[PDB]
RNA sequence: GCUGCAGUUAAAAAGCUCGUAGUUGGAUCUUGGAGGGUGCGCCGUCCCCGCCCUGCCUCUCGGCGCCCCGGGGCCCGAAGCGUUUACUUUGAAAAAAU
């Protein structure tokens, strides 16, 4: 129910139950259950797409995500078909830690990992908002007024499966960073 | 570019973006582990593990179907020798050369190009010694180098 | 150089003409293949220059001979490339 | 070898507008030079340029229109005191009304002007006009 | 430790007497000498060292007979040649405009180092703190010893 | 000749390289609304400021207080207090004559 799945720190409900209860209607089933199991979910957060189809985002415990990576694509077909009218995606919950200042104070606390950098993370997001892809590439568009604007480039191959999704990936990104996202397709090397 | 020469030569691994694959890779960091710890038992090199994994069997780097490089596999395995792999092969360049040198006093050449090789290495030791790898008095010693690349 | 190019989107042809180093953003120039010899059915990954003897998973055969660059495949044998 | 990246960046960038160039690729690009090229852009000296990421440092590209006579670099960082910073203007500014020094002060990379405004001090990056 | 008493002397903390006397256990008395210190001031923790200790060093800022006033300063640790005493070297930046670099200057100073602190190893850093004229040469007296196995250059442990 | 010199031929790059001091060092770790100065005849124009369209912890100590059986644990000012600096910024301390 609500205690095992939806925990990570909070009970919580409503989504995190439907979605879990799918995943139990999954479980029944056959490789289709055993291989999920083990797979766990913090939280689920429902975010929208401009003419108004919702983007559901579920988080993972990080060190889970190679499983989820195992399934996915099975998965979210699943998820996308049962729970119809919404992008699904993954993403992981990763912890981030502050750049000390100074008078941050500073007990020296701990070094930190590049491996918790804000900028790090927020690469891990995007890594993570594709999927079976790839990034190919970045760029970085500096608009006349000041904004800022990525472009993350994009395999060819697979894609299909996010072709559909672009401009939820769009908002669900700027959700978190407030960012501005965009996508593209390349070339192939000759 | 280049350091003892007028050389200029660019040249270069291109290493590759894509963050992930190789994809048409299956194995497993266990199977180029176990790879890794076998070949370095045989006595051989992180370059020539590097080398031979890339050719003979799919590792286009060690690196990314385990996120560790083959020295650190080494080292903690257990396999890391006394000194660091270009340290070696400089002093025993030195070595073959101040060998070369004494069978024949009349090349000066010879002189010349040992003074390189010595700076070269005395340089390296020095960043390494300065990086904890080495002991803080490690040096290298024409008297006592010989003895110790083999 | 006449005021004219798009140096953020240039042509693949020209992009695929110039150094490994300096590519629009790098990247490599080099590739890997499966390789045959019909007497095995079985087929080994080989990087496309390789320095390396390369020799099959049990015959002592060869599977190419190295070079100044790309390695030269042995006689009677087969390749595809080939992945993302 | 490399001492500054940014001495490049600026130099490839004057080469470009004299050659009569409208675009450039800089490398290998670090915060400071987006951000000197961001004090640019806020005031029209160029266009708008793009980050581009291979997996090393990265590599941008400008596009330039042209009404920029000159952007330098200087080298080293020299320290300035708020009433030197009077005395950089003038040193390297064609009129007292226009062009920029651009500094880093503990506030941020930013044009002299904005220094004055904030009233904050620090060492001196470049310029440009 | 080693006798210290070593000298011809008997050393010992003024003003802090005995008085051992009879009866059993101890025996006599177990410590055998009341120890007297104060903490410096300016927050410097009194190492426990100074009060554990059975050296005597009036020098000491602890456990002697000096005070700690005037300018508190940092600085490394170049020799620890004499016995007691050190010799660290300050770096400081001189500023020349006439036209504008100022070029690193240093100065070394001599400074007291009581036998509470120890490890005292050149490379150290540390922090010494003004005081009455000790000696012809020495002004300052070790306060703490900043440290690091860092500087890692080498791996330290504990 | 810092700012702000010249050195192929004018006065001036050591025959060449190694090299310690010294100097010099890649990318990369946080993302209108009103207060006060002087112009113009109750109205406004034009600066300047905190904002909209990121010091932790304590909770040797003290207690704001939360839970346990004299024993405990935990946990605005003050305190703990600084990771080191350089830098720059705001203050004081800054002889009169000049």
């Amino acid at each position: 129910s609500a205690k095992i799945v939806k925990p990570n720190g909070e009970k919580p409900d409503e989504f995190e139950s439907g979605i879990s209860q799918a995943l139990l209607e999954l479980e029944m089933n056959s490789d289709l259950k055993a291989q999920l199991r083990e797979l766990n979910i913090t939280a689920a957060k429902e975010i929208e797409v401009g003419g108004g189809r919702k983007a559901i985002i579920i988080f993972v415990p990080v060190p889970q995500l190679k499983s989820f990576q195992k399934i996915q694509v099975r998965l979210v077909r699943e998820l996308e078909k049962k729970f119809s009218g919404k992008h699904v995606v993954f993403i992981a919950q990763r912890r981030i830690l502050p750049k000390p200042t100074r008078k941050s104070r500073t007990k020296n606390k701990q070094k930190r990992p590049r491996s918790r950098t804000l900028t790090a993370v927020h690469d891990a997001i995007l890594e993570d908002l594709v999927f079976p892809s790839e990034i190919v590439g970045k760029r970085i568009r500096v608009k006349l007024d000041g904004s800022r604007l990525i472009k993350v480039h994009l395999d060819k191959a697979q894609q299909n499966n996010v072709e559909h999704k672009v401009e939820t990936f769009s908002g669900v990104y700027k959700k978190l960073t407030g960012k501005d996202v965009n996508f593209e397709f390349p070339e192939f090397q000759l | 570019g280049r350091m003892h020469a007028p050389g200029k030569g660019l040249s270069q691994s291109a290493l590759p973006y894509r963050r992930s694959v190789p994809t048409w890779l299956k194995l497993t960091s266990d199977d180029v582990k176990e790879q890794i710890y076998k070949l370095a038992k045989k006595g051989l090199t992180p370059s020539q593990i590097g080398v031979i994994l890339r050719d003979s069997h799919g590792v286009a780097q060690v690196r990314f179907v385990t996120g560790n490089k083959i020295l650190r596999i080494l080292k903690s395995k257990g396999l890391a020798p006394d000194l660091p792999e270009d340290l070696y092969h400089l002093i025993k360049k030195a070595v073959a050369v101040r060998k070369h040198l004494e069978r024949n006093r009349k090349d000066k050449d010879a002189k010349f190009r040992l003074i390189l090789i010595e700076s070269r290495i005395h340089r390296l030791a020095r960043y390494y010694k300065t990086k904890r790898v080495l002991p803080p008095n490690w040096k290298y010693e024409s008297s006592t180098a010989s003895a110790l690349v083999a | 150089m006449p005021l004219a190019k798009d140096l953020l989107h240039p042509s693949p042809e020209e992009e695929k003409r110039k150094h490994k180093k300096k590519r629009l953003v790098q990247s490599p120039n080099s590739y890997f293949m499966d390789v045959k010899c019909p007497g095995c059915y079985k087929i080994t990954t080989v990087f496309s220059h390789a320095q390396t003897v390369v020799l099959c998973v049990g015959c002592s055969t060869v599977l190419c001979q190295p070079t100044g660059g790309k390695a030269r495949l042995t006689e009677g044998c087969s390749f595809r490339r080939k992945q993302h | 070898v490399r001492m500054n990246v940014l001495a490049d960046a600026l130099k490839s960038i004057n080469n470009a507008e004299k050659r009569g160039k409208r675009q450039v690729l800089i490398r290998p690009c670090s915060k400071v030079i987006v951000r000197f090229l961001t004090v640019m852009m806020k005031h029209g000296y160029i266009g708008e340029f793009e980050i581009i990421d291979d997996h090393r440092a990265g590599k941008i590209v400008v596009n330039l229109t042209g009404r920029l006579n000159k952007c330098g670099v200087i080298s080293p960082r020299f320290d300035v005191q708020l009433k030197d910073l009077e005395k950089w203007q003038n040193n390297l500014l064609p009129s007292r009304q226009f062009g920029f020094i651009v500094l880093t002060t503990s506030a941020g990379i930013m044009d002299h002007e904005e220094a004055r405004r904030k009233h904050t001090g620090g060492k001196i990056l470049g310029f440009f006009f | 430790m080693a006798d210290i008493q070593t000298e011809r002397a008997y050393q010992k903390q003024p003003t802090i007497f005995q008085n051992k006397k009879r009866v059993l256990l101890g025996e006599t008395g177990k410590e055998k000498l009341p120890r007297y210190y104060k903490n410096i001031g300016l927050g410097f923790k009194t190492p426990k060292e100074a009060i554990e200790g059975t050296y005597i060093d009036k020098k000491c800022p602890f456990t002697g007979n000096v005070s700690i006033r005037g300018r508190i300063l940092s600085g490394v640790v170049t020799k620890m040649k004499m016995q007691r005493t050190i010799v660290i070297r300050r770096d400081y930046l001189h500023y020349i405009r006439k036209y504008n670099r100022f070029e690193k200057r240093h100065k070394n100073m001599s400074v007291h180092l009581s036998p509470c602190f120890r490890d005292v190893q050149i490379g150290d850093i540390v922090t010494v703190g003004e005081c009455r004229p000790l000696s012809k040469t020495v002004r300052f007296n070790v306060l703490k010893v900043t440290k690091a196995a860092g500087t890692k250059k080498q791996f330290q442990k504990f």
